[PDB]
């Protein structure tokens, strides 16, 4: 599995 | 990922057959932490071998699930002691400092200053950064 953070918009 | 392998990995532990049965627990629900065997270095200077877990755990996020990255430290008295726990950010993302996190990404929960065995397992652990990383991530993308 890649990891994966959320946007920051 | 074998059970046997495991015993090996963890062999001078204290508490050999507890951290097992946890380690295999944790494993089996949360596929993506590996156990790895690297060396771990104290306050004063002194390493020992230690086995970590290490991978992502699934992070619900405003609607969609994340895959942040963390590695947890099993000290050879576990489970008597807390783990140590840290973000590992990948090159794409930036930790986000706060009360839980600091700036080299180690975790600070009242769940660890707390922990009391057998009040506090790994997969309690777990579940409480899930709930907590779910309102305050601390990774985020960057830009």
């Amino acid at each position: 599995i890649l990891p994966t953070a959320p946007p920051e918009y | 990922v074998s059970e046997s392998q495991l015993k090996k990995m963890v062999s001078k532990y204290k508490y050999r057959d507890l951290t097992v049965r946890e380690t295999v627990n944790v494993i089996t629900l949360y596929k993506d932490l590996k156990p790895v065997l690297d060396s771990y270095v104290f306050n004063d200077g002194s390493s020992r071998e230690l086995m970590n877990l290490t991978g992502t755990i699934p992070v619900p996020y405003r609607g969609n699930t994340y895959n942040i990255p963390i590695c947890l430290w099993l000290l050879d008295t576990y489970p008597y002691n807390p783990p140590i726990c840290f973000v590992k950010p990948t090159s794409s993302m930036t930790i986000k400092t706060g009360k839980h996190v600091d700036a080299n990404g180690k975790i600070y929960l009242p769940y660890l200053h707390e922990w009391k065995h057998p009040q506090s397992d790994l997969l309690g652990l777990i579940q409480v950064m899930i709930v907590v990383f779910g309102d305050e991530p601390p990774v985020f993308s960057r830009p």
